[PDB]
RNA sequence: CAUAUAUCCUGAGAGGUGAUGCAUAGCCGAGUGAGGCGAAUUCGGUGAUCCUAUGCUGCCGAGAAAAGCCUCUAGCGAGGAC
RNA sequence: UGCAUCCGGUGAAGCCGCCGAGUGAUCGAGUGGUGGAGGGUGUGGGAGUGAGAAUGCAGGCAUGAGUAGCGAUUAGGCAAGUGAGAACCUUGCCCGCCGAAAGACCAAGGGUUCCUGGGCCAGGCCAGUCCGCCCAGGGUGAGUCGGGACCUAAGGCGAGGCCG
RNA sequence: GUCAACCGAGCGUUGAUCCGAGGAUGUCCGAAUGGGGAAACCCGGCACGAGUGAUGUCGUGUCACCAGGCGCUGAAUAUAUAGGCGUCUGGGGGGAACGCGGGGAAGUGAAACAUCUCAGUACCCGUAGGAAGAGAAAACAAAAUGUGAUUCCGUGAGUAGUGGCGAGCGAAAGCGGAGGAUGGCUAAACCGUAUGCAUGUGAUACCGGGUAGGGGUUGUGUGUGCGGGGUUGUGGGACCUAUCUUUCCGGCUCUACCUGGCUGGAGGGCAGUGAGAAAAUGUUGUGGUUAGCGGAAAUGGCUUGGGAUGGCCUGCCGUAGACGGUGAGAGCCCGGUACGUGAAAACCCGACGUCUGUCUUGAUGGUGUUCCCGAGUAGCAGCGGGCCCGUGGAAUCUGCUGUGAAUCUGCCGGGACCACCCGGUAAGCCUGAAUACUUCCCAGUGACCGAUAGCGGAUUAGUACCGUGAGGGAAUGGUGAAAAGUACCCCG
């Protein structure tokens, strides 16, 4: 069998200067499965979170090419969303910011 | 972490809760990794090989 | 020419020209003539593209039989 | 039955609203740049290669399709529209 | 290489020399140096067996030569700073150039070149504290934009099919 | 895991890492197959399930096309078919070489060139299999009481011959050998049964004789299927026929009656997963393969040396002195070697049997006539191909087009052809071994290369790079025994 939880999709939380002023507006950002969609997102982290989630917004990032004596070499090809809560929305701790 | 001797004695709705709650602390256990609050890396790799153990005799119960 | 179904009567290949010797390629396709065969069981016709020898044969064994044989070979 | 400054449609643009807002010339210190306050905002003129315009006129060389939209019924129909 | 012998970390080969030898290719179980591990001799066997030339091939290095050139038609300068180091970087003030462009925005294309921080033996036709260079990290948020999920054109693929 | 360390975490005799086998999972593309598509990315339907206040969303399955079966339906249109719907089974693509069948160059050589050669090469196409193909005489041979499937090897022989008789090409028989299965089935004629089609002294006609029913052992024909029966050349086989005649029982044998064939059961053989019919099933082989394990004998002395694996001297093992490693030439330090062990499971070979098939109502050997012995075939002609044979007197073989027979006193071949004689018995099928090859795997070898060599590739290698693309296509090895990889100070 396969068991479908949402943490699947939500691989992991985003950590930077932009993330965090995000995360002062009530904004967060995390790095999700590359195939994933935006409404499968808003339902993961609302039944994760048990949060109400008001947008969810997807950038996908290219990995960059970097370069080594061999030739060169690319990162992998991440997928952000960006996930706004609802007003209240009891926020978040998981982030350690 | 746990054993394939002591997950076949479960049932299967247990193992499905195990599976949820191994997940559950995979999750937990990458975003304590991004923001650097975890020592213990191989948590992930243990975690992970439960997953796949958990599956594994599900997998197994359903064929024979 | 056209290859035929209840036969198989395919081309031959040869080189074909006199006086110099020189043998220049050539073909020697069957006499494949377009015929509506009828099965009398079921009086329509359908056209096949079927050799003169197939038409000999076919006329001496009756579209029947021979039918029987073509679709038991399991060709159109 | 009518030839209608009738009616309908289309439609630039004007005006209103949007706008008790926003922005701004400038002023305060602050001097990394964080901010804060904030005047009047009417008249004309010129004037588009842009808009009305997928128009109008003229011409021959005689100028995409399909979706879409509208309508028709066939049909569905006991719930349905606004 | 077969066989038999011999030498060798008490220093083989290779290389550089000295002193010499042979009619010649060449020799040196004569010597030193360097070096560090396999070689010599005889007798046979077999050869990828000998180069100076092929406008030969590859590598390295010369000659020209510290020579030409250092890539437009705009033009740079002063002060101050930074720094080991400044014509070139930074700031300010001047001057000058474009101004249907040498401005601003896109597509195509490129693909991270963007931003921050750091660096400076390569690159930049000089130098370099600078950089489109190097390193690390970050950065691209769409119901309405451009596209798909709507439509078809040319054209393409083309169930079956026909023809071959 | 590693380049390749470092950091941080941990695991492990409660047996990790690692090795082998079997399984599970196995995104997306790709035959690619739900549909689309610029390959690896876009959009879905249906069913089930989850999730939502519901739409959205998620997951699991499934959904290509074609062929062949099976079932339903059966257009124009009536028969009916084409087709449509459903389901099931399969294919599809890749692969280094080898194979079979087809197609088929040119450079070149001929000192030109066209015939010819190159060459049936390269290339292409279609197809396979682990081998293939061929193969059980319508053969060879030459009068020998001959051989006796096929393939392959060597010879025959660079011969006979062929050839613008030029360049060149080039057999076969026969012989010696490998391997041996001189192997096995069938169609036909006759019966029997079933069935389709058309019909019916429709009864004196449907078993074998005679009686009686029966209204058909159809009056039948005719075609097909099935089963028998028959598979050959000294011709054989069938139909008739006659002598002998190895098992038992039952039911049919149109019907009951005596007597002639068939069909079931039983003892038994005979074979078998094979070409000769086909699967499954077990038990079981110190049989094998896929991990490995053990495995003798020097801390020997002296000396040199950084180090002994050198030298000198002592011993020792040796079914082990193979090859490597270890601080320099190590049998006795290590991995190992000789040698010997080892498989839970999977797989492959066997054996034993279940089981399957067949014979078993059977054969034996004889006598004289009709029937059969593979048909659009052979043969013939025309044009061609290939055979040594280049159309020549050109057989044999073979493609196309026409024409077109005979079934044994028949037909084919024995190098035009005729006669005789001999051999064989086409037009139907199968068939192992000897033979060819190596993408890949294992173990090994080299008077093979040893980094401009050897694979292009010891290194980032089909990479970087070049090119739109097909495609082309590099260079780059060595510190040292051990990083002990130069702390620290000085110039900078």
């Amino acid at each position: 069998a396969t068991i479908t939880d949402p943490r699947d999709i939500i691989l992991a939380p985003v950590i930077s200067e932009k993330s965090y002023g995000l995360i002062e507006d009530n904004v967060y950002t995390f790095v999700v499965h590359p195939d994933s969609n935006k409404t499968q997102i808003k339902i993961a982290i609302e039944k994760i979170f048990d949060v109400k989630v008001d947008s969810v917004n997807t950038a996908n990032r290219q990995g960059k090419r970097k370069r080594t004596r061999t030739g060169f070499g690319k990162r992998k090809s991440t997928k952000r969303a960006i996930v706004k809560l609802a007003a209240g929305s009891k926020p978040i701790d998981l982030f350690g910011a | 972490g746990t054993t394939p001797g002591e997950l076949r004695e479960l049932t299967d709705d247990e193992l499905k809760d195990k599976l949820r709650e191994s997940k559950e602390e995979l999750f937990n256990l990458r975003f304590q990794m991004a923001t650097g609050q975890l020592s213990n890396n191989r948590r992930l790799r243990t975690v992970r090989q439960e997953i796949a153990r958990v599956y594994t005799v599900l997998r197994e119960r359903e064929l024979g | 020419s056209a290859h035929c179904q209840v036969t198989g009567r395919g081309p031959g290949f040869g080189n074909s020209v006199s006086h110099s010797h020189r043998r220049t390629p050539r073909r020697w396709d069957p006499n494949i003539q377009n015929k509506t065969y009828y099965l009398p069981s079921e009086g329509r016709r359908i056209r096949l593209r079927v050799s003169a020898k197939g038409i000999k044969v076919i006329d001496r064994d009756g579209i029947e039989a021979v039918v029987a044989r073509m679709r038991a070979r399991g060709e159109k």
